[PDB]
């Protein structure tokens, strides 16, 4: 089962449900078809977002070791706002 | 003070493993409960070192006391040497909510005199300020 | 009422370095004999338990960051039953060999810490029993017969 | 060993993982299952490269080291029209912009 979150420039990311619900405000916007946008979130930090979605689900309670998320300063910031607002 | 080193003089050989990117931290809290500050582990180093049984440790980010993991928990309690066997401490980061790690990132990169001059919502300035710290933690984990 | 102790600490160390050739520089009136007192006193202790005091400049395994623990935790043990003038001269013969092992281990600016730790356990957790026993003044004429 | 991937083709990006040892044409078939094409009207690359439906994706190049979890390697569809396939084309994603002033070195 996937979930398409739509960025604001237009991009779809087809990611799994399992890996979208990390964020509670998906997890909502999706409980009230598979489908949701994002009017505030641009692609290039869309996609990041979603990339640290497979890194939660991968290394969450994983006894190996555990790489550093990168984050490229040119995101940093908008990242952050979009972390805060998806509460991840 | 129930977060605090047990007096066992009971020696016990540890190794400390550092397998995370960062330079570690090790904190061993004294028998009143204090943290005390150890030579730090570059990346992917490990040191034999001496403790004793029944004591408390943590490790952090050396630079910034982000928290980090030991044997996948919070607390490290060096125990009894088996065989001759050292008791490993392997320190690893832990999974980072998305938006603590970039907290983590924009600290990196702007002085904390101009967090209030990011073009962001007053709720995230109170966040970057709120740095990671030993003690605050240290109560947190006390509570449970 | 009482004598200054951070001068008796500081007179004590001065004295203690000395005796291996190292001179200490950086940092209610109390009598001469009050210090020349602990200093036999002392090396009366040393020489009466060399075997304790021997190995406990051995066992020092001294460090910056271990330095304050050590200190706090030989000196709860030595008043862990009470308090009486043999182990407040024990406590000031202790002090003495964590400065000259300092020294030793060129970490001389934990000199200056060890004289501020004995100072502060004096004025905290001895002055009540000392003040209590008849002061310094009870102390070296406790020691009057050997001189 | 997993490889995690990120397959592409115009404005849509799947978040995908995959096996070391699987196929490309395993690959289509999990394509199938989300956006409802069968293999044979799908194309697939690395950078500019058709994969052989017989190769493993460890054999095109995508490791465990060059396709992790937070930089997923990424993999160009294209789909087939009627007779004719479709040229390879990916829309970019946005920029970011320019580095506030307190975030400069």
């Amino acid at each position: 089962m996937y979930v398409k979150l739509i960025s604001s420039d237009g991009h779809e990311f087809i990611v799994k449900r399992e890996h979208a619900l990390t964020s509670g405000t998906i997890k909502a916007m999706l409980s009230g078809t598979n489908e949701v946008n994002f009017r505030e979130i641009p692609s290039h930090v869309l996609s990041k977002v979603c990339m640290y979605f497979t890194y939660k689900v991968r290394y969450t309670n994983s006894s190996t070791e555990i790489p550093e998320f990168p984050i490229a300063p040119e995101i940093a910031l908008e990242l952050l706002m979009a972390a805060n607002f998806l509460d991840c | 003070p129930v977060l605090r080193s047990v007096n066992s003089r009971e020696p016990s050989q540890v190794i400390f493993c550092n397998r995370s990117p960062r330079v570690v931290l090790p904190v061993w809290l004294n028998f009143d409960g204090e943290p005390q500050p150890y030579p730090t582990l570059p990346p992917g180093t490990g040191r034999r070192i001496h403790s004793y049984r029944g004591h408390l440790w943590l490790f952090r980010d050396a630079g910034t006391h982000d928290g980090l993991l030991v044997n996948q928990t919070e607390l490290f309690v060096p125990s009894l040497n088996v065989d001759g066997q050292p008791i490993f401490a392997n320190i690893t980061l832990p999974v980072y909510t998305l938006k603590e790690r970039c907290l983590q990132v924009v600290r990196s990169l702007v002085k904390p005199e101009n967090y209030r001059r990011l073009d962001i919502v007053r709720s995230l300035y109170e966040d970057l300020e709120d740095h990671p710290n030993v003690q605050k933690d240290l109560e947190r984990l006390t509570q449970e | 009422t009482g004598y200054d102790n951070r001068e008796i600490v500081m007179k004590y160390i001065h004295y203690k370095l000395s005796q291996r050739g190292y001179e200490w520089d950086a940092g209610s009136p109390v009598p001469p004999v009050v210090h020349l007192t602990l200093r036999q006193a002392g090396d009366d202790f040393s020489r009466r338990y060399r075997r304790d005091f021997a190995e406990m400049s051995s066992q020092l395994h001294l460090t910056p960051f271990t330095a304050r623990g050590r200190f706090a935790t030989v000196v709860e043990e030595l008043f862990r039953d009470g308090v009486n003038w043999g182990r407040i001269v024990a406590f000031f013969e202790f002090g003495g060999v964590m400065c000259v092992e300092s020294v030793n281990r060129e970490m001389s600016p934990l000199v200056d810490n060890i004289a501020l730790w004995m100072t502060e356990y004096l004025n905290r957790h001895l002055h009540t029993w000392i003040q209590d026993n008849g002061g310094w003044d009870a102390f070296v004429e406790l020691y009057g017969p050997s001189m | 060993m997993d490889v995690f991937l990120m397959i592409r083709r115009h404005k849509t990006t799947i978040f995908t993982d995959a096996k070391e040892s699987s196929t490309v044409f395993e690959l289509k078939r999990i394509v199938e299952g989300i956006l409802k094409r069968p293999p044979d009207e799908q194309r697939l690359y690395k950078d500019d490269q058709l994969l052989d439906d017989g190769k493993t994706l460890g054999e095109c190049g995508f490791t465990s080291q060059t396709a992790r979890p937070q930089a997923p390697a990424t993999v160009g569809l294209a789909f087939r029209a009627d007779d004719t396939f479709e040229a390879l084309c990916i829309e970019p994603f946005s920029s970011p912009p320019e580095l506030p002033d307190v975030m400069k070195p």
